[PDB]
């Protein structure tokens, strides 16, 4: 859980994005499919958002 | 009435200014050990702090002399003999006073005024001509302030060598600096400077122009705008020197801490009062916002000579020191904080150089603060707080504090002064007059 | 009076024309111009360049009070907390308003 400081598309299917605490930040290696859901919900640079990673 | 009425008698604090202060003799004594200390192992170690100039002998543990780096001429025309003063012979009683650097800035610009200062210097430190001398710099100090200067000591006062290095990072080598982030906050300015393999890489160095002297003029301008209907007390940037000082903190969680900062709950404990001088012979008050704002929870009334010879400060404790983290915001200038600094130095910068190795862990394990106006109240916690969000989590990152803000850079200047370091970047009379005083032997605490 | 007489003989134990300073070369003259503004001197020039604005969306704060405001007068362009202070900012006398501006060094001009 935590703001989006970074959404970089890795190819052209894989997106890395980077997720903030007030404790620090994080990157996560997304599949295209969590990506998708990340992108069917309308997340952007400077969102809040929270994840689980398996489900 | 209660919640005022049985409050205790407020505390107020008398108003603080710079002043002169009991005469001090030329150092004779000094001179006496310079002569005797070993061959190549002496030199006069000024800083120039345009706050305090700072001077001494580098086989000395603190400074001589710490003199405002201001002058005063003028004729009581009654005695007709002419007067003139430089530092703190300046009343700061005429206060006819002019100073050596432009107003706020890092750089000498009145070399009169600088000169007059170094004639002062050197009578205190017992000169009787041939010394070397170890001067301070600002960060990418101007090519023509560094000739002027030079100038003037060759050709005025004609010493066998100078050498010119910047004061923070004297400090963090007085301190056993060796990788790091140097942020200084001065009176002129702040600076982040990192250091590696004891190299400040100033190709990467960024300044942010607020400072000591910003605040205490920021802290006037909104002293004048809370009592616009007018005050009777001279306010004076001087005195909001001495209460930003006194008073300041940085807040740790600045929005949470102002938007309750005027609640009359607890505002007697929140609120501090200075007492300028003074001589004698369902709507309410207690209801607003502006007189919490002006006066605190007690009455007001204006036949009180005392209480309207007062300043109350409040959210000036606080709005104050944030100028550094909010510069656009609560000042207007145009530029990054200092986390958002720091922040784009250890992230976006250090990682993109060649060959610099483990960026930012090298330099994030020593963030280290120097100068006097880092000496707020939670100033370190705030600055590791902001950067730790920044940085990937769990990073090691430490905030270190100089053992003393001030006269640590000119401790390190003089240990610096005589070592192989410094005697290799000396540069000599002859080589000035070869270079002239543009000249600057590049080294680890120089400009490049 | 003794006071004014020890005052002046303070001024007098201050002054630096009544000391003398033999180190100072006494041929050496400076030129007339050399005090120039840093402007001037950057001018005359033609790092010391080192930083630029934040990108970062700030925040708002009063001019008078410097609490939170969520509101900007759009007649004076003061920013405000609430209705009470913007009672105050609506009746200002006629210069205070490019006062509360220039604080943030804002301006009409
Ligand atoms: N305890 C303190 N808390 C806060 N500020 C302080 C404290 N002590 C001194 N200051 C402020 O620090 C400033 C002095 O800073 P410093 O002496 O490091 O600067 P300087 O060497 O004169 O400046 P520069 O290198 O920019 O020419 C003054 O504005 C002074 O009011
Ligand atoms: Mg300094």
């Amino acid at each position: 859980e935590g703001e989006v400081t970074e959404m970089t598309p890795e190819e052209a299917s894989t997106l890395l994005i980077g997720l903030k605490s007030a404790r620090g930040q994080k990157k996560l290696r997304l599949d295209p499919s969590i990506y998708e859901a990340i992108q069917k919900e309308r997340v952007q640079v400077g969102d809040v958002i929270y994840i689980e990673t398996n489900t | 009435d209660e919640p005022w009425k049985r409050l205790p008698p407020p505390t107020v604090y008398p108003v603080k200014e710079a002043r002169f202060e009991k005469y001090i003799p030329p150092q004779l004594d000094g001179r006496e050990r310079a002569l005797a200390q070993p061959p190549g192992q002496v030199a006069i170690v000024i800083d120039n702090g345009s706050h305090s100039v700072r001077a001494g002998w580098n086989f000395e543990d603190k400074p001589r002399l710490a003199i405002p780096p201001i002058m005063s001429k003028y004729r009581d025309r009654k005695m007709g003999k002419t007067f003139s003063f430089a530092g703190s012979d300046c009343y700061a009683a005429r206060s006819h006073i002019r100073n050596a650097f432009e107003a706020g800035t890092g750089i000498v610009s009145n070399w009169d005024v600088m000169e007059h200062v170094l004639d002062y210097v050197f009578v205190k430190l017992g000169m009787n001509e041939d010394m070397p001398i170890v001067m301070t710099e600002a960060v990418a100090n101007l090519p023509y302030s560094r000739k002027s200067m030079s100038e003037i000591i060759f050709e005025c006062y004609g010493a066998p060598s100078l050498v010119y290095g910047i004061d923070s990072l004297f400090s963090f080598r007085h301190n056993q600096g060796q990788t790091g982030l140097v942020v200084s906050s001065s009176y002129s300015a702040t600076h982040v400077i990192p250091v590696y393999n004891r190299k400040a890489l100033l190709s990467q160095a960024i300044r942010l122009n607020w400072g000591g002297w910003h605040m205490a003029e920021y802290m006037l301008k909104l002293l004048k705008l809370k009592y616009y209907t007018g005050f009777p007390g001279k306010l004076n940037s001087s005195q909001t020197e001495h209460m930003v000082r006194d008073f300041c903190y940085v807040s740790l969680d600045y929005d949470r801490e102002l938007a309750g900062y005027l609640d009359w709950t607890g505002l007697e404990d929140r609120e501090r009062i200075v007492q300028y001088p003074y001589t004698e012979e369902q709507r309410d008050w207690s209801k607003s916002l502006l007189h919490a704002f002006r006066y605190g929870p007690r009455p007001f009334d204006p036949s009180s000579q005392a209480e309207t010879h007062r300043v109350h400060l409040n959210v000036e404790r606080i709005r104050v020191p944030e100028v550094l983290f909010q510069p656009a915001a609560i000042a207007g200038v145009d530029q990054a904080g200092l986390v958002e600094i720091a922040g784009d130095i250890l992230c976006q910068r250090l990682p993109s150089l060649p060959g610099i190795q483990d960026a930012p862990d090298a330099f994030l394990r020593d963030v280290f603060l120097t100068g006097g106006n880092t000496l707020f109240q939670n100033f370190d916690e705030r600055l590791r707080q902001g950067l730790m969000a920044l940085l990937p989590v769990g990073a090691p990152l430490r905030v270190r504090r100089a053992q003393d803000a001030i006269l640590d850079a000119w401790r390190g200047a003089a240990g610096w002064a005589c070592t192989e370091e410094a005697k290799a970047a000396w540069i000599t009379r002859e080589e000035y007059l070869e270079k002239g005083g543009e000249y600057i032997k590049e080294h680890d605490l120089g400009n490049a | 009076q003794s006071a004014q007489a020890a005052h002046q003989a303070l001024v007098e134990q201050l002054d630096l024309h009544s000391i003398h300073k033999t180190f100072r070369n006494p041929n050496w003259r400076p030129n007339q111009r050399r005090n120039k503004t840093i402007k001037a001197i950057l001018g005359e020039s033609q790092t010391n360049i080192e930083s630029a604005p934040s990108l970062a969306p700030m925040k708002h704060y009063c001019d008078v009070t410097g609490l939170p405001a969520p509101y900007l007068d759009p007649k004076t362009r003061l920013r405000y907390h609430n209705k009470e202070i913007f009672a105050m900012i609506r009746n200002l006398p006629q210069g205070m308003g490019e006062q509360f501006l220039e604080a943030r060094g804002a301006h009409t001009v």
